[PDB]
């Protein structure tokens, strides 16, 4: 049984979410924002991840360097990362530099300078970011994905933004991004390891008391997202390797059908030739797949959003003439989830998930990005005993249920990129979402 | 008029059952048009974005 999580509001809004483990000597400390690219309409597409690199570039007291040379001597790091729906800002320390981590994150929040200079000079960096994301093929593939599945959408843009935005980003509009969403009641300041609750409450009513408020104080992790059914081909034939990802409409963070998404995912699980285990997993699809050398790898997935979600799968192949028979027995799979899944499948995928959930957070950050994440998506902290309590109350009535609503004969977003002329037209793979003879 | 019948005794059941099958063959070549445009649309909706390596 994991120590409690405590949890304080200052009175601006922030809250403070913390869970001390007095067995590690290190922390991360950080501010998880419910704010991100999503928030972005599409002449100023890029910001938030425009700001992400000038947080770092000086402030009104420390340069840059001086800047480097602080947290140089802390003896830690600080790290960020900006998604469609959320934003986070942390520093991982000993127990004794806290004061220090949360003092300069801090600073480069609240203070930054966001000189017309260092717009300049990042404009070109992020612009070479455009030209070499295209080597992370699984990068390509999702943000592809959630192009086509939310066509025209906020959800649909990616992080980056257009070539055309990164070259007319201004100071101007880099603040007003900041000081619309980065705002307390939509801030959360979470230490995991070695950090007492007390006391970061005290740093965060030095530091962070002079917030601003956002003028009508929405939940934590409060939002119409129209689905697509629709395809993008990439093929390349000069790669050795197709990168596919199918996906339907998923579950948001606060479905009533979250755990049972779960559940389902883990039926069909994940799959990696290069994983001794792999070979003898339980699951059919990873079965069907290692016998027949269909794939390198498969990745089910299930990711959620405030108002949406996608559920699928990523797969990667170097059969090329059988990438058909690929997508075809993933598919007749998933159509098991509405036709003959029974307590069998649903009561392995329960146990392995109950150990999974808990598994995950093996480290300070991992837990400090699950208390963050948990709650800027759900406005707390869900405690391990209603997360089991959850998981039992999925029946395999509740899985069959779910897939009949959400996976059999529902349109999909599909993504290929390389060697994928083996992959068959829309119509052929989506005719694999139902049954015949069912 | 009596040697025609005579000539062609099935004419007025053969006129009849035309009759059904125009009927069905239409509305069946009706549905056909509408089934191959649905089944069609993907491809003819197709668009390209070409960017020479
Ligand atoms: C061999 C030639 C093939 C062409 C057939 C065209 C019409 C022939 C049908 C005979 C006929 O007169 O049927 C009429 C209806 O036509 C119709 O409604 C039939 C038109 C249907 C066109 C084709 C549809 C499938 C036919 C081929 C499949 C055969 C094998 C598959 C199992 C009315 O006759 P009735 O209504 O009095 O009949 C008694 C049941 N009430």
């Amino acid at each position: 049984v994991s120590p409690k999580t405590r949890t304080s509001n200052l009175k601006n809004g922030l809250t403070i979410a913390s869970e001390s483990n007095p067995l590690v000597q290190t922390a991360t400390v950080g501010v998880w924002i419910d704010a991100g690219s999503r928030n972005e309409n599409a002449y100023n597409n890029g910001t938030a991840h425009f700001f992400e690199h000038l947080a770092f570039k000086g402030t009104d007291k420390r340069s840059q360097h001086q800047l480097e040379l602080d947290i140089e001597n802390m003896g830690g790091h600080l790290n960020a990362y900006t998604s469609r729906e959320s934003t986070v800002y942390y520093a991982k320390s000993f127990k004794d530099d806290v004061p220090k981590s949360v003092e300069i994150l801090a600073d480069i929040l609240q203070h930054s300078k966001l000189a017309e200079s260092a717009i300049d000079r990042e404009r070109e960096v992020i612009t070479r970011e455009l030209e070499e994301v295209n080597k992370q093929y699984e990068e390509v593939v999702f943000d592809h994905l959630h192009a086509t599945a939310f066509m025209n959408q906020p959800l649909g843009r990616t992080i980056l933004g257009p070539r055309e935005n990164i070259q007319t980003i201004t100071n101007t509009e880099l603040r007003k991004f900041i000081t619309e969403n980065y705002t307390a009641d939509r801030m959360v300041l979470v230490g995991a390891g070695a950090v007492d609750h007390d006391a970061l409450v005290e740093l965060a009513e030095k530091y962070f008391s002079h917030l601003p408020s956002s003028q009508s104080p929405v939940p934590l992790g409060t939002p119409i997202p129209n689905f697509v059914g629709s395809e993008v081909r990439l093929r390349d034939d000069t790669m050795p390797v197709a990168h596919i990802a199918i996906a339907v409409e998923g579950v948001s963070w606060t479905s009533e059908d979250y755990y049972t998404a779960l559940v389902a995912q883990a039926i069909i699980g994940n799959y990696d030739r290069a994983v001794g285990t792999s070979r003898h997993q339980g699951s059919r699809l990873s079965n069907i797949v290692s016998e027949n050398n269909l794939a390198n790898s498969f990745q089910s997935f299930s990711t959620s959003y405030s108002d949406t979600g996608l559920w699928g799968i990523y797969l990667t192949s170097e059969n090329t003439t059988q990438i058909d028979d690929l997508v075809h027995f993933t598919l007749k799979e998933w159509n098991r989830l509405s036709t003959s899944v029974s307590n069998l499948q649903v009561e392995r995928a329960k146990s392995q998930l109950k150990a999974g959930l808990l598994l995950s957070l093996d480290g300070t950050t991992y837990v400090a990005e699950d208390i963050g994440r948990q709650l800027t998506t759900l406005g707390r902290r869900v405690t391990p005993a209603e997360v089991e309590a959850k998981l039992e109350a999925v029946t395999e009535h509740d899985v069959r249920a779910w897939a009949q609503k959400t996976l059999y004969d529902k349109d999909i977003a599909l993504v290929g990129l390389g060697p994928i002329e083996g992959l068959y037209d829309y119509n052929r793979i989506r005719n694999d979402m139902s049954m015949m003879r069912w | 008029a009596f040697l025609t019948w005579a000539a062609e005794p099935e004419h007025d059941e053969r006129k009849k059952l035309g009759l059904k099958a125009i009927i069905v063959i239409s509305a069946m070549l009706g549905l056909s048009v509408y089934i191959k445009k649905f089944k069609w649309s993907p491809i003819k909706n197709r668009k390209f974005i070409y960017n020479p390596p």
